[PDB]
């Protein structure tokens, strides 16, 4: 199969990738999510996610693509209102979500 | 998430066919939609694509001048006008639709299309 994970990126100083479960219910609009779907990676930030933790989500899809996909993985940049098709196929419709904490 | 074309037949050289492709089912936004082409015994081929809104289209170097790529995004439909045909415009042609490219039209690359529709024939006589 497929892999399919998702990682909140979280942080100012020091920003981490933590996995969290595939659902809606794991993001909010502080923080970036990458969706790792194999071929396709991902890369949505929240409305208020800073740009440390964009930097590192740019990173942590590079990193992906490259070093565990042998470079042959797209990376796709999505912001709230430009989600595509395939999330929400994976995810379902996208609901309120709450802000992110510090 | 389904795809179902129509529209294809047999035209003489220099003639018009109008495809035409419809999206139904569990579909959550708008997403971006192409054309490719399947001469008889090779592979699939890029004709043209649109993007999520229709507003940016691209187009294969066959294509240019002679087909238009479009949308209605009421219908969630799109078509591909193909005008003065000639015999080697003869293929199955499949639309297919790229679910996870946030913006832009398509690209020209077969493998970054997931969802593809049955295919319409099409026969461009020499007679």
């Amino acid at each position: 199969v497929v892999v399919q994970r998702l990682f909140q990126v979280k942080g100012r100083r020091v920003v981490r990738a933590t996995e969290v479960p595939v659902s809606w219910e794991s993001f909010n609009n502080g923080n970036c999510f990458i969706l790792d779907l194999g071929n396709n990676i991902h890369q949505w930030c929240g409305s208020n996610s800073n740009r440390y933790e964009r930097l590192k989500a740019t990173q942590v899809s590079k990193g992906i693509r490259d070093n565990e996909r042998s470079g042959r993985a797209r990376v796709h940049v999505s912001e709230e209102g430009t989600e595509p098709e395939a999330m929400l196929q994976v995810l379902g419709p996208k609901p309120a979500l709450p802000a992110g904490t510090e | 998430v389904q795809l179902q074309e129509s529209g294809g037949g047999l035209v003489q050289a220099g003639g018009s066919l109008r495809l035409s492709c419809a999206a139904s089912g569990r579909t959550f936004s708008s997403f971006v939609m192409g054309w490719f082409r399947q001469a008889p015994g090779k592979e699939r081929e890029f004709v043209a694509s649109i993007s999520r809104s229709g507003s940016v289209t691209r187009y294969a170097d066959s294509a240019k001048g002679r087909f238009t790529i479009s949308k209605d995004n009421a219908k969630n439909t799109v078509s591909l006008q193909m005008d003065n045909l000639n015999p080697d415009d003869t293929a199955v042609y499949y639309c297919a639709a790229d679910l996870h490219r946030p913006y832009g039209p398509g690209s020209q690359r077969t493998d970054d299309y997931d969802t593809w529709g049955q295919g319409t024939q099409v026969t461009v006589s020499s007679l």
